[PDB]
């Protein structure tokens, strides 16, 4: 039955939107990590 | 008028506290920079994160001058332009939110090329 769970993660994370929305909480964990 | 209130009555209370300083300049800079590393906030949001950006100073200012690029080239969608046709190209905002958002994310850079 998990085939259509991987085909909703595959829905979810497909795209452009996903990976750059992830750049930016990357970037804001290592900022927020080395503000001191 | 209720962001730029509010955010007039943050650099209030930064400064009638100095006492607190390193706990509630760290914790505020933190909560701007949480709620502004996003795509899926609305405009005033980010209006409200820029104007609290503007109402601290300093070093912190250019604390966020790398992470601008990105942000920009997630919210604005300059995916290989080469800036003609900016007037009628974008997707989330409007015209003249966009313009807003342009005028005050140089209208706190300016405290950081004034010295």
């Amino acid at each position: 039955l998990f085939k259509l769970d991987l085909e909703d993660l595959k829905q979810q994370i497909s795209g452009t939107r996903f990976i750059g929305n992830l750049s930016l909480k990357i970037r804001y964990v290592l900022w927020q990590c080395a503000i001191d | 008028a209720l962001r730029d209130f509010a955010a007039s009555l943050l650099d209030y209370v930064l400064k009638k506290f100095p006492q607190a300083y390193k706990s509630l300049k760290p914790r505020v800079t933190r909560t701007l920079l949480k709620t502004f590393l996003d795509i899926n906030r609305v405009f005033g949001t980010y209006y409200g994160c820029l104007k609290g950006v503007s109402v601290l100073e300093g070093e912190s200012i250019r604390f966020f001058l790398g992470n601008l690029n990105n942000w920009a080239r997630l919210v604005f969608n300059e995916s290989g332009i080469t800036l003609d046709n900016i007037e009628e190209h974008l997707t989330k905002f409007t015209k003249e939110e966009t313009q807003i958002l342009v005028d005050t994310v140089i209208s706190a850079l300016l405290v950081l090329k004034k010295d």
